């Protein structure tokens, strides 16, 4: 799972 | 020093003064399983023996071990006993 | 979701995109087809594809219980031997881990229930249907199973080696040699075996052992 | 690709099994027969070679068909009263006429029978090659056999 | 499943109500059989609380009130014969007071809960408990006399029917859609008729007239069997818990469905049926001046002509509604309310 | 006529040759009308045709057929309390579901059987229509409507017969309610057959515990209105006497245990009987020889009444059987965990006789450990012997650890690069590994931690830990405050008991300092290192090389690992300097959580946490600020900006390095400051004592297959965070920092999450309590521990 | 923390 | 906003 806004970038490992 | 925490090994059958006084030469090996519990060793190589090995394994005063050696014929009858206490 | 429609045109689409490697719509169309016609003329294959589909979307629970009501509702279909095999491959491929496969762990120390269940499978479909194309890697697959088996057995001796429970690890050694004789984890196992035996002062039970292992030297 | 068995090849590295001499004066604990393993003297596909997808089956648009199939056969049966109106409408089809890389092609032989109540228009395939060489593979027969009598069964239904 | 609608009408005549006054709380909201009774000019009633008036029957000023209290709760229904009344309740108590003073004569515990309204004949009182067994009480003392079980299915519809004696015979039905008939001197059986078709079967109160015994269960039938023998005579596929009138050679009814029928005894053929009180909540019938009343949930009271099912009134008497039967003697109508108003009709 | 050939037209799915052979009459007999008209019943006996028509000509025959086939679909409407699935699982069970026949002769049979279902659920007056959409093809789809009826209400809970104990009493244990109030609805009236049964069994527990050994519950009858509104449910009751317990007697195979069990079996005179006493006594004789290895035990109490003195004499009959052994111990479920690391927290030995408590043991211990969501047990007997048993532990792992990276371009801190592996089972091998690394303009920040928690055997666990944290507050000019750390500390901890454990271990750490802007504890503390620094100008360095002596202990009887509900978890850390440092100080911080269970199911619990901190320097020396403490955020006090509760600084007016002045500077000369200067900018101190009150209630609206993985809270915060070497009495003017005085206090709700990602904390806080100078936080999001 | 100041916030690096 | 879930679907685009 991951999120976008502002031009920042972070994902989660999910499982 | 050995200060870590150590729990209590036991392992085997657990032998009893007036549970190996019933055991004596002649009586079938279900008499002697009926007596004594079933082991949980036994030769698995050919001989027909039955091993009560009667560990306990303290935290760190010394350690206990009493072997009762059975030995039963072909026909499955007991013909030997072997009772060592120590070691 | 999907539209209701008579059996040819649905059907085509869902071989079609089976059949392109689309797995996740191939398993709606089929799922489609298998609860709107379960007693038509196309039931069989759509199982067939649910159980193939369900094994590459690596949905296997639900390919198991595919597999589970083919083998219940058709005992003497001509391709049982493809679900046997099948269920084989899903009970194998449930013994796995992809990050562990990555990092190269040792999966043999981890749970051997589904490694049984794939054993007991296989075999089973080796011994009923010999000529089945499916028996020859299905009897490499069993040489591999019984091998991790064996493995697993040993890694539970070896624990119980350090722990210092010699019957323990002298009754799981006996287990290898009556299960597992030809294993080189029960052959690896032995020096356990015989190891645990001195430790109970059993040294005539240890000179056997030893000329096991002087034997096989 | 689509057509071969999820997982890795790992399990044909397997060191093969092989049983422990007995010392004399000495015997090792019995073997239960729970995990041996046949002989199986039989040669075929293994890993990645294996033909994973489903065998084909047979399908028809005719109602009340009671299609069967047998190696290189593929029958076609259909309840009928007579069977020699079924002749020229599945000549007339056969004149008329993605998961594999590259695919097969063949030709195949068509006859017509009755027995009992049930007429019988089984199709014989003769030959398939792929790549421009032939090919003998029975899961291939067997597939390529289904999905043309399928094919004659469709035309048939018109 | 929805109430009909208050039937419009253009009554013949304007009833008023004579007197009213009010007891206590009354039963409210619980079921039960605890209706006034009337007897030498004066009406006794009581409240579920516990609570129990005499009240003379003209003016409807009251003799004495007294409390039998926890609550009572006084179900069974005020009955009056000889120099007692007799009211029953749901603590397996059955009292019995003097008609002079209102102090207790006697009160003894009994098998179950008196739900019934107690029927004095040959000396001796007949209750039936809730717990399916019948008892039967000496008039003088209240000392149990005998002991009749009945069945009790696993599930029933609250209220146990009122034993009626004829030739000294008593006969009364159980929840289990039997009719029995039993001695009076030692309860011993005489016959006993199934009568109903995890469906209920209770029965309510027979009639009998002239020979023979009338019967009617709750969804089951509506039958007249002899009182020798107890053979079926006719049958009907009619059901009810309320009570039905039999005169002259008629039967006035209110059924499951609440709606008002009028049949002949010789073979249950039907005369006229009123439906325009469909699910309705309805009382039992009575027969006053030659017109059939009815009380509704809703507290009015329907008037309807004998001979043909017509309306003839209309009657706005209370708000908190009518669940018990109204009762009516020596030229009096009397009914009481669920809040415990006893209202007299003209 | 005979019969030759059938000529069936319109048979849609069954096989004209099927059809053919169905008839007794097959092909080869003569056939007379009544044997056409047989040929026509048995047509219809398949129960797949609705019309047979024949028609004849000498031989030959045809048929003509319509077909009852398919239910297209089946769909439920009216359902307000009761969801649809159970609905098609009656139909199904009725016979009738999706592509089956649709004859209209179970059309009625549905009825009752949707009636019978809504009788069985007590809302007996239920009405309930079927209809059927005539689709062109031979398949058609069935809806079914009905109007749920009104629920049927309890209207009278009695007994009869009750004399020593009142009525309402009686019920208030009962599950049925007579009446629920109406300023405190916490429930409903509704009639139900298990309420019904365990309410009974309830009332006669009662009984039998108050002393009624003769109890009995003559009859019960339930009764509904003939309006179908009430119910009324009643209880006949002979309870007769109460019975005093003149004594017990043990007899039979004590097995050598007769001193415990007597024990076990104390009476003291004059005691009334109970049955959860008697119970009592059973259950604990079983555990008693079950530790022992008795796993079977018979134990049967067979009390005598004496009616003349209304004594009762309570024999019991103990049979222990024999001694048990453990012939394997088997774990289900450990899909990713070593056999080891589950097998290593276990009590009970293979080939060993058994011990239930040492089983319970492991159980807890592999509870505590934390890596599994739910642990179970079975032991069960080995076939065909007559005193082993396998214990089998079954297990569902959790979802332990987190993986985290993030880029961002352009942002606050420009080019930034972040990640974190923080992972307390590293696959399956039982090793907490936590890897955490940040690449922004101001910090270069990485960390490694790895553990075994196992190094040998015993439980001693071997540790590690590898930090570097270099901090710059400007990309450029370099004369800015810079902040550069880096070290390693090893880690050594053993057990000393079933539930405690020691630390020890060294650390190292060097910290390098340069162009700190002036601070009265900062100088403070460089004064005290012998150090001499102008407060003049931002020009200055420092660097300390420390090594320090860790040590720790730990109490954990938790009753579980992520979501306890029971026990305490007790930890203390501290740290020494080893001479030879250049730092000289001390620090202890002491970890408290304590659960207390209010209900018996474990869903309400009172959680007591509380968090102590000091330290303090050693022969003249200061603790350094490096070592201070912050509170504040979702870790110590809720609601409160993070590391923001403690003391402010005070700064010095200096001329400020990288001076630009449309920018905000804490107080230059430049600017104009002349004197020293009160701010917000947090510091941290020396001592530090936080503590909250947590009241976790069950999630409302989340059911029992994700309620494990949900905690939600009521929290009460409290904290503060103080400097013990402050001197009020130089700077009088200024906040004292020194007074411990100031807690800061906050309250709100409090959710928690095991989610895919890891475990997620959410808290909405008011802080009610709050200071000048503080800064609050109302939303507050934290991932991981 | 560590104030940077021509960005105007407080950075936390002590964590 | 943006949104990567499993398979990489996207939902938000800002909107």
């Amino acid at each position: 799972f991951g999120t976008i806004h502002k031009r920042r970038f972070r994902y989660w490992f999910c499982g | 020093e050995r200060v870590v925490y150590r729990p209590d090994i036991n392992q085997g059958n657990y032998l009893t003064a007036n549970d190996v006084s019933k055991i004596r030469v002649g009586m079938t090996q279900q008499q002697v399983a009926y007596a004594l519990g079933t082991p949980l060793m036994s030769d698995p190589f050919g001989t027909n023996t039955w091993f009560y090995v009667f560990r306990q394994q303290p935290g760190h005063e010394g350690v206990t071990q009493q072997t009762l050696t059975l030995t039963f014929n072909s026909s499955g009858v007991l013909t030997n006993i072997d009772n060592k206490p120590a070691l | 979701e999907v539209p209701d429609n008579p059996p040819n045109e649905i059907y085509a689409t869902a071989q079609q995109k089976l059949q392109d490697g689309n797995w996740r719509q191939a398993i709606t169309q089929l799922e489609a087809l298998d609860n709107r016609y379960p007693f038509g003329p196309y039931s069989q294959q759509v199982q067939l594809d649910l159980i193939y589909a369900y094994y590459k979307n690596a949905d296997l629970p639900l390919a198991q219980a595919a597999i589970d009501r083919f083998i219940r509702l058709n005992p003497t279909h001509p391709n049982i031997d493809y679900v046997m095999y099948m269920r084989g491959l899903t009970n194998m491929a449930l013994d796995d881990s992809a990050l562990q496969g990555f990092f190269g762990v040792d999966r043999s120390d981890r749970d051997p229930q589904h490694a049984r269940a794939a054993f007991s499978d296989f075999s089973k479909l080796v011994r009923g249907y010999p000529n089945s194309q499916y028996t020859t890697d299905a009897t490499k697959r069993l040489v591999f199973l019984k091998d991790r088996l064996a493995k697993y057995e040993y890694s539970v001796a070896e624990y119980y080696t350090e722990r210092g429970a010699w019957v323990a690890v002298v009754n799981r050694v006996e287990g290898m040699l009556r299960d597992y004789p030809d294993t080189q984890a029960t052959r690896d196992a032995l020096p356990l075996m015989e190891n645990a035996y001195r430790q109970m002062q059993m040294n005539a039970q240890a000179e056997k052992v030893a000329k096991i292992i002087a034997a096989n030297s | 690709y689509k057509r071969q068995v999820s997982g890795d090849e790992a399990y044909l590295e397997a060191a093969p099994l092989a049983e422990l001499h007995a010392p004399a004066g000495m015997i090792l604990p019995v073997t239960s027969g729970d995990y041996a393993i046949p002989v199986t003297n039989g040669s075929g596909a293994v890993g990645k070679a294996l033909d994973i997808r489903p065998p084909a089956q047979p399908l028809a648009l005719v109602s009340g068909a009671r299609t069967q199939f047998t190696g290189d056969t593929a029958s076609l049966l259909v309840e009928n009263g007579r069977g020699n109106t079924l002749w020229p409408q599945v000549v007339s089809v056969l004149q008329a006429k993605l998961d594999e890389d590259e695919q097969y092609r063949g030709r195949y032989q068509i006859s017509v029978k009755p027995q009992g109540y049930q007429q019988a228009v089984t199709v014989k395939l003769l030959n398939l090659e792929q790549a421009g060489k032939p090919v003998a593979d029975a899961a291939s027969m067997q597939r390529y056999s289904t999905e043309m009598m399928n094919v004659i069964s469709a035309g048939l239904d018109k | 499943v929805k109430m009909s609608p208050l039937p419009t009408v253009e009554n013949q005549f304007t009833p008023t109500t004579a007197w009213s006054t009010s007891v206590g709380s009354g039963i409210g909201n619980f079921y039960s059989n605890l209706h006034p009774a009337l007897a030498d000019n004066v009406v006794y009633a009581a409240d579920r609380a516990g609570l129990v008036k005499a009240l003379n029957a003209d003016d409807g000023k009251e003799i004495w009130s007294v409390s039998l209290a926890e609550p009572a709760l006084l179900s069974g229904g005020v009955t009056v014969s000889g120099g007692h009344v007799y009211i029953g309740s749901e603590k397996a108590q059955v009292y019995a007071l003097n008609t002079s003073d209102g102090t207790v004569a006697w009160q003894t515990k009994v098998a179950g809960e008196a739900l019934s309204r107690p029927v004095v004949s040959d000396g001796l009182v007949l209750i039936h408990t809730s717990n399916g067994q019948l008892q039967a009480l000496n008039e003088a003392d209240g000392a149990v006399k005998w002991t009749v079980n009945l069945d009790m299915p696993s599930l029933s519809l609250r209220g146990e029917s009122a034993p009626t004696t004829a030739f000294g015979a008593a006969v009364v039905g159980g929840d289990n859609g039997r009719v029995s008939a039993v001695l009076m001197e030692q309860g011993q059986m005489i016959w006993q008729q199934r009568i109903s078709q995890r469906l209920s079967d209770v029965d309510t109160t027979p009639v009998v007239v002239n020979g023979v015994v009338f019967a009617l269960a709750y969804n089951g039938n509506l039958t007249a069997l002899d009182l020798r023998s107890g053979q079926i005579m006719w049958k009907r596929e009619l059901g009810s818990v309320n009570d039905f009138i039999v005169d002259g050679n008629r039967i006035y009814l209110v059924d499951q469905n609440d709606r008002v029928m009028a049949l002949t005894i010789d073979g249950g053929v039907t005369l006229w049926t009123q439906s325009d009180l469909l699910h309705r909540l309805l009382t039992s019938p009575v027969l006053y001046n030659g017109n059939l009343v009815v009380g509704d949930s809703e507290g009015y009271l329907h008037w309807i002509n004998v001979e043909d099912g017509r309306f003839v009134a209309q009657q706005k008497v209370d708000s908190s509604g009518f669940q018990t039967e109204p009762v009516a003697a020596d030229g009096k109508l009397l009914i009481q309310a669920k809040d415990g108003t006893v209202y007299s009709i003209t | 006529f005979v019969v030759k050939d059938i000529h069936f037209e319109g048979l849609q799915r069954v096989a004209v040759g099927a059809a053919l052979l169905s008839m007794p009459v097959r092909t080869g007999d003569t056939v007379n009308d009544e044997d056409i008209s047989n040929t026509i019943r048995a047509l219809f006996a398949t129960g797949n045709f609705e019309d047979v028509r024949v028609l004849r000509d000498g031989d030959t025959l045809l048929v003509q057929v319509k077909e009852r086939p398919t239910i297209a679909s089946i769909t439920f409407s009216g359902n307000k309390s009761v969801k649809d699935d159970m609905l098609k699982q009656n139909l199904e069970a009725s016979g009738v579901r999706v592509g089956e026949s649709l004859d209209r002769t179970t059309i009625a049979d549905i009825e009752k059987g949707l009636e019978d279902f809504y009788y069985s659920v007590g809302k007996y007056s239920a009405s309930v229509k079927a209809v059927v959409t005539p689709l062109p093809r031979n398949r058609v789809d069935l809806k079914l409507v009905f109007q749920e009826g009104v629920s049927a209400e309890i209207q009278q809970i009695n007994i009869v017969g009750n004399h020593a104990f009142t009525t309402d009493e009686l019920i208030s244990h009962f599950q049925l309610r007579d009446e629920v109030p109406w300023w405190n609805v916490v429930g409903d009236r509704k009639y139900q057959k298990q309420k019904l049964a365990g309410d009974l069994e309830t009332l006669r527990s009662y009984y039998l515990d108050r002393g009624y050994a003769r109890f009995n519950i003559d009859s019960t009858q339930v009764s509904l209105t003939p309006d179908k509104k009430g119910i009324y449910v009643t209880v006949n009751i002979t309870e007769g006497d109460q019975y005093k317990l003149s004594g017990v007697e043990v007899s039979g195979n004590l097995a050598g245990h007769s001193a415990e069990i007597e024990q076990l079996t104390k009476i003291e005179p004059g005691e009334l009987y109970n049955g959860t006493k008697v119970t009592k006594m059973e259950d604990d004789i079983k555990k008693l020889l079950g530790r022992y290895g008795y796993a079977y035990p018979r134990v049967q109490s067979m009390p005598e009444i004496n009616d003349a003195d209304k004594t009762v004499k309570l024999r019991v009959n103990v049979d222990a059987g024999n001694r048990f052994y453990v012939r394997k111990i088997r774990f289900e479920g450990n899909d990713t965990s070593k056999d080891a690391v589950l097998r290593r927290e276990m009590r009970q030995m293979e080939g060993a006789w058994l011990g239930s408590d040492l089983v319970d043991q492991g159980k807890e211990r592999l509870n505590r450990l934390g890596f599994f969501e739910t642990v179970d047990t079975d032991t069960q007997r080995v076939p065909g012997s007559p005193d082993q048993v396998d214990v089998v532990y079954k297990v569902k792992e959790r979802n332990t650890g987190s993986f985290n990276f993030g880029i961002g371009y352009g942002t606050e801190s420009g080019v930034s690069f972040q990640a974190g592996v923080q992972q307390d089972n590293w696959l399956g091998t039982g090793y907490a590994v936590g890897i955490n690394g940040t690449k922004n303009d101001y910090q270069t920040y990485a960390e490694l931690s790895v553990t075994n928690p196992y190094f040998t055997v015993d439980g001693v666990s071997l540790g590690g830990r590898l930090f570097y944290n270099d901090f710059q507050a400007d990309d450029a000019d370099l004369s800015d405050y810079t902040n550069k750390s880096y070290g390693t500390d090893v880690t050594l901890g053993f057990p000393i008991n079933e539930y405690n454990s020691l630390r020890a271990g060294l650390g190292y750490v060097h910290n390098s300092l340069s162009n700190m802007q002036p601070q009265v504890a900062m100088w403070r503390y460089l004064y005290s290192m012998g150090e001499h620094p102008s407060t003049s100008d931002q020009d200055n360095s420092f660097k300390t090389d420390d090594f320090t002596f860790n040590y720790g202990w730990t109490y954990n009887k938790l009753d579980r690992g992520y979501f306890p509900t029971d026990g305490s978890r007790v930890n203390l850390t501290g740290k020494v300097t080893i001479p030879g440092s250049d730092n000289e100080y001390y620090k202890v911080t002491l970890d408290t959580a304590t659960y207390v269970p209010i209900d018996d199911d474990h869903k309400w619990v009172v959680l007591g946490r509380t968090r102590w901190g000091y330290g303090d320097g050693l022969g003249g020396k200061e603790m350094p600020f490096y070592e201070n403490f912050y509170a504040g955020g979702s870790s110590t006090v809720r609601g409160f900006q993070s590391n923001t509760i403690g003391p402010k600084a005070v700064y010095f007016p200096h001329q400020a390095s990288n001076y630009d002045p449309d920018y905000d500077y804490e107080c230059a000369t430049q600017d104009g400051a002349k004197d020293l200067c009160k701010s917000d900018d947090a510091v941290g101190g020396n001592a530090m004592a936080v503590a909250s009150l947590e009241f976790i209630t069950p999630t409302p609206f989340i059911s029992d297959k994700y309620a494990n993985s949900v905690r939600t809270s009521f929290f009460w915060d409290m904290g503060t965070v103080w400097d013990t070497n402050w001197d009020s009495s130089q700077y009088s003017g200024y906040p004292d920092y020194s007074d411990p005085s100031n807690i800061r206090m906050s309250a709100g709700i409090a959710l928690q999450w095991m989610s895919p990602l890891g475990p997620l904390v959410f808290s909405y806080a008011q802080p009610f309590k709050k200071y000048d100078g503080d800064k609050a936080e109302q939303f507050q999001f934290n991932i991981g521990k």
